[PDB]
RNA sequence: AAAAAUGG
RNA sequence: GUCGAAGGUGGGACAAAUGAUUGGGGUGAAGUCGUAACAAGGUAGCCGUAUCGGAAGGUGCGGCUGGAUC
RNA sequence: CUGCAUUAGCUAGUUGGUAAGGUAACGGCUUACCAAGGCAACGAUGCAUAGCCGACCUGAGAGGGUGAUCGGCCACACUGGAACUGAGACACGGUCCAGACUCCUACGGGAGGCAGCAGUAGGGAAUCUUCCGCAAUGGGCGAAAGCCUGACGGAGCAACGCCGCGUGAGUGAUGAAGGUCUUCGGAUCGUAAAACUCUGUUAUUAGGGAAGAACAUAUGUGUAAGUAACUGUGCACAUCUUGACGGUACCUAAUCAGAAAGCCACGGCUAACUACGUGCCAGCAGCCGCGGUAAUACGUAGGUGGCAAGCGUUAUCCGGAAUUAUUGGGCGUAAAGCGCGCGUAGGCGGUUUUUUAAGUCUGAUGUGAAAGCCCACGGCUCAACCGUGGAGGGUCAUUGGAAACUGGAAAACUUGAGUGCAGAAGAGGAAAGUGGAAUUCCAUGUGUAGCGGUGAAAUGCGCAGAGAUAUGGAGGAACACCAGUGGCGAAGGCGACUUUCUGGUCUGUAACUGACGCUGAUGUGCGAAAGCGUGGGGAUCAAACAGGAUUAGAUACCCUGGUAGUCCACGCCGUAAACGAUGAGUGCUAAGUGUUAGGGGGCCCCUUAGUGCUGCAGCUAACGCAUUAAGCACUCCGCCUGGGGAGUA
RNA sequence: UAAGGAACUCGGCAAAAUGACCCCGUAACUUCGGGAGAAGGGGUGCUCUUUAGGGUUAACGCCCAGAAGAGCCGCAGUGAAUAGGCCCAAGCGACUGUUUAUCAAAAACACAGGUCUCUGCUAAACCGUAAGGUGAUGUAUAGGGGCUGACGCCUGCCCGGU
């Protein structure tokens, strides 16, 4: 790791040295993604790599970011309650999850009815959806 | 002990003018004597006389008070020190209140202000300022 | 104090500490140690890229990049303007002054400048943020 | 002269 | 032959980097436990010292008023 | 002429001498012998950093910061050592050796060193073209013509800086159209625009075209020295010839307002406000902060402000900052008086006379390069710029004068400081000895159902006879009443009485010494309580600990016990809100009133030294202080420089 | 004993290596004694010249013992023999000592120090049926027994059971 701007510098150079070979930083993943015209011109851009600029580098397939769902619909209750002394902490939702048409992405709907959930927190509790959902639930 | 016999009669000077006194006791010098007589002439006292009593003699000096009771000396300041010894030029002669005062001056043609030090072309220890 | 006491030990004026301290420090690589060399500018590369929450009272996501600047030196900089395209290891100018809010946060990315962009749509003050003029 | 906590 | 650069060997000195692990420090949120201080803060508080206790702290000895209703 | 003591010891050719050698030269420069010297708290040694200066930036100044360009000096030439040649080198483009590194080789051997001018790679936020010429100045050789000179003189590139001039000037209400806002009246961009008139800085084209050029040499004429004379030599006057820049600057004539305006800011500081969009998001921000639906703070628009070929941002220095205070601050409560003595060095020091002239003051002379800052003048059309002449800059050096003050010398004085003599009080200290009250325990007599404790209880003790009560015994610790902003001590502290040893303080004389003084870094001692070591002692009280209560819990407060300790001797520890949160010494500045120890004069007056209260002037941010200052002054010391991190590593 | 040099082996077992004297020099740590012969280096024969001394004597003489210089020889000069290998760390026991005569020398025992406990003297404890003895011709700063084991810092809670 203690030749990465070394790295990044030879990438720099070679890129500009040969038009087609490409080199980027895959956010979701955070790897390095090195694209050439073929098996042969990525072997030898390792290589020069390794002795010409001494940046010895080891070469993987990339890793696939996956995704993940529901399958099945349930109504689910979420109550947080910390009440044990003074001013305390409390929150409580009940809440349908059901599996959208792929590619729809995420949809919040907000039935309720008589203020039993104060309109004051309900973006709170979209915002705590998509935040926990950012985290996977599986994987 | 004592270290300043100078500052210590201007200093009775400044608290007996404070006090709105006429008269002041102090003992006497020489150069203290000066320093009086200079003040009387210039006129920021009244009178001074000389006791020759035993020890070391008295220094009488008498105040002035202008009209309404207004103080002549506003006030006095000790410029060389024994701590610390001023010196100045004839031409590094300072002014005191732009001329409105005396700065008492101690040079080889006797101790004197420093209009008389500027005229004769002299320097020395500056004693004091009055104003 | 006794101007005797001040001839034995002088007075002594309080050092004044650098805002930017990453800006005063150069790298000579065949020595292999720092020097001493006052930068209005460094170049570096982005070792992340991301958005913070500044402190109370306020509330945003600003956005902001952990750079190593060429003295070897990571800093963390702001990205002024609206919209920006770095990611890692992209090449950028920092420049001195901190941002307030972000506790850590204590230099500037120049914008228009290596690999960061101008501000699109900037027409007041694009000299701030390198915006060519649309004319 | 019994005990009576806490409150982004 | 004298002197003599560089070099070799040896035990020390100093400086910097790094090191499993570890100590306290700061910062961050609306975390957990209690409530020690500020009112006589509900045992006046604080200072030095000793010891003890999850924690703030408690207790002992001496000191201070920067405390003291009637 | 620089930082560090969280660097205090360094030095053995080291310090001196004798002799010799050596060098231009003196000298431990080197070598033999003799001695143990030499440096250092006035900072040696060590470590870190650094070319020095003229100057440059900043500041009202005092000061603070810097050491590009240009000039002076020093040092170095891939790293280290050495000599030869030479007047001069231990020599950038010279030699030898070693080392690292390039290139050639036939492998035996050779060549080389851009921190010269361009340029390359690399590093960097960043810094120029592999130019013309020796025509000017200067240098090397030569008698000279002359040759060499990347010094230098000039072009190219860069708003990098300063300075100068542009991007038009005049009339123009008819307030055109259009943008923005609007109370829908209009307001504003606006004399701005358009149209008319003019000018050519500048630009384009065509002509003329400097100075920088002195010359040297050559050629005639003379004139001075010397020669018998001559050539020659020097000088004077004369004549032809020499320009890279460059046909550049500049001047003249013609054509056109036509090619030539952008940057930041508009909440306060701080000159400049409205609309729309967004909605604690997006964003801004130097600091205070601005943004959650009607934002002069975000983004855009119009308008406005400041500048203008520049305008902003960032970095660094000085200023503002009196925020290290010499000028020019402070330490009762804001940060800051060491807990307090005894004292060394240093600092400072009472009155008079004579003398000296180191400090001080006043002249003369030399010097402080040039350039630069400043003043004046002159030259580029002005300015920047250039030149000339002044002015200034020293803590500088020699030399002549003055004598008040500081310093040196000599001599006198008694007020400060001590000594003598007469008194006074004291829980001042150390060591023995003797008492009385009470607590605890123990032994007896009487006597019985509790005692003890709390808010209430319980634990506990008692019925195996407690507690209560009477007599005696053992032992330890502290000394009721007197007792009081009373006393003593440097502080910590010191309270029964007696004896022994011993310190200090106050009052009154003025015999005596005659400034012997004050302060005090470093040192050296004392220093509450707790604590530690050895040995002793052990009543009471009581950390820890154990029960009993209280409580949601109660590792507490309350109750019952209880070990260390509390006590003693000798050592150690060295800290406290060790406080008046107020260093010591000295003098001066209204008063009223109590008290302790004295003294003098008639219950009263005066006075010395303490100890309290109230209270002027003055001081203070205020509170307050106020002859026991926190006032007015002088000397010395200690200490402070936003909070936290941290009295930590 | 070529070259190698722990590759051997459970293990450097054995062997090799060091070894004398003089000189220079010598670390962490420490209870301040030490560690230390730490380590790591230099010298060592013979001849001649010059030259400071010490002991014994009237002196001569005899004996001891240095310093400087210049030379000579060999592969090598404490030329043979005899004469420490050293260093960095960890566990255990403080240390010197003692032990399974004849398979165990140690970390076991002892130890100075600590603590508990008994014992008032015809002591307690111990030998003996007793007499008589040890203890001790001592007397609580003494004597016997138990446990611990230099020194430093310390040694908590439980008395229901025995
Ligand atoms: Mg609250
Ligand atoms: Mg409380
Ligand atoms: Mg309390
Ligand atoms: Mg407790
Ligand atoms: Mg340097
Ligand atoms: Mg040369
Ligand atoms: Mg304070
Ligand atoms: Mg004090
Ligand atoms: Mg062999
Ligand atoms: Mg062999
Ligand atoms: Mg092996
Ligand atoms: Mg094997
Ligand atoms: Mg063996
Ligand atoms: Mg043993
Ligand atoms: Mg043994
Ligand atoms: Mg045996
Ligand atoms: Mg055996
Ligand atoms: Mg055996
Ligand atoms: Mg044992
Ligand atoms: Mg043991």
């Amino acid at each position: 790791k203690a030749d990465q701007d070394k790295m990044t510098q030879a990438l720099v150079k070679l890129q500009e040295e040969d038009p087609t070979f490409h080199a980027h930083t895959d956010e979701e993943t955070g790897q390095v993604i090195i694209g050439g015209m073929g098996e042969l011109h990525l072997d030898i851009l390792v290589d020069r790599m390794k002795k010409e600029f001494n940046v010895e580098c080891n070469v993987g397939a990339p890793m696939v970011s996956y995704r993940e769902t529901f399958k099945s619909s349930a109504q689910v209750q979420g109550k947080f309650s910390r009440q044990s002394g003074g001013r305390g902490q409390y929150g409580d939702v009940h809440i349908e999850f059901t599996p959208n048409e792929t590619g729809a992405g995420f949809e919040f709907e907000n039935a309720i009815v008589g203020g039993v959930v104060p309109r004051e927190y309900i973006p709170s509790v979209e915002a705590g959806l998509k935040d926990a959902m950012e985290n996977g639930v599986l994987a | 002990t004592m270290t300043d016999p100078i500052a210590d009669m201007l200093t009775r000077v400044r608290n007996a003018n404070m006090v709105r006194h006429e008269k002041l006791e102090l003992p006497a010098s020489n150069i203290k004597k000066e320093i009086a007589e200079i003040l009387k002439s210039e006129g920021f006292i009244k009178n001074v006389e000389y006791v020759e009593d035993d020890k070391q003699g008295v220094l009488r000096l008498f105040l002035k008070y202008g009209q309404n009771d207004e103080r002549v000396i506003t006030g006095l300041k000790r410029i060389s020190k024994p701590g610390l010894r001023v010196y100045a030029k004839a031409s590094e002669m300072p002014k005191v209140l732009n001329g409105l005062g005396i700065a008492l001056v101690s040079t080889s043609e006797g101790v004197i202000t420093d209009k008389e030090a500027r005229k004769r072309n002299v320097g020395g220890e500056i004693i004091a300022y009055v104003w | 104090p006794t101007i005797n006491q001040l001839v034995r030990k002088p007075r002594q004026s309080k050092i004044k500490k650098s805002d930017s301290p990453a800006l005063n420090k150069g790298f000579n690589s065949k020595k292999k140690k720092f020097t001493d060399l006052n930068s209005p500018q460094k170049r570096g590369v982005c070792t992340r890229v991301g958005t913070m929450t500044p402190k109370k009272p306020n509330s945003a996501l600003r956005k902001y990049a952990r750079v190593r600047l060429s003295n070897n030196i990571e800093i963390n900089a702001y990205i002024p303007g609206i919209g920006h395209n770095l990611q890692e290891h992209s090449v950028v100018l920092v420049r001195g002054g901190r941002v307030k809010d972000l506790p850590g946060v204590r230099y500037h990315i120049v914008r228009g400048a290596l690999d960061t962009s101008g501000v699109d749509g900037r027409r007041q003050g694009r000299s701030l943020y390198g915006t060519k003029k649309p004319k």
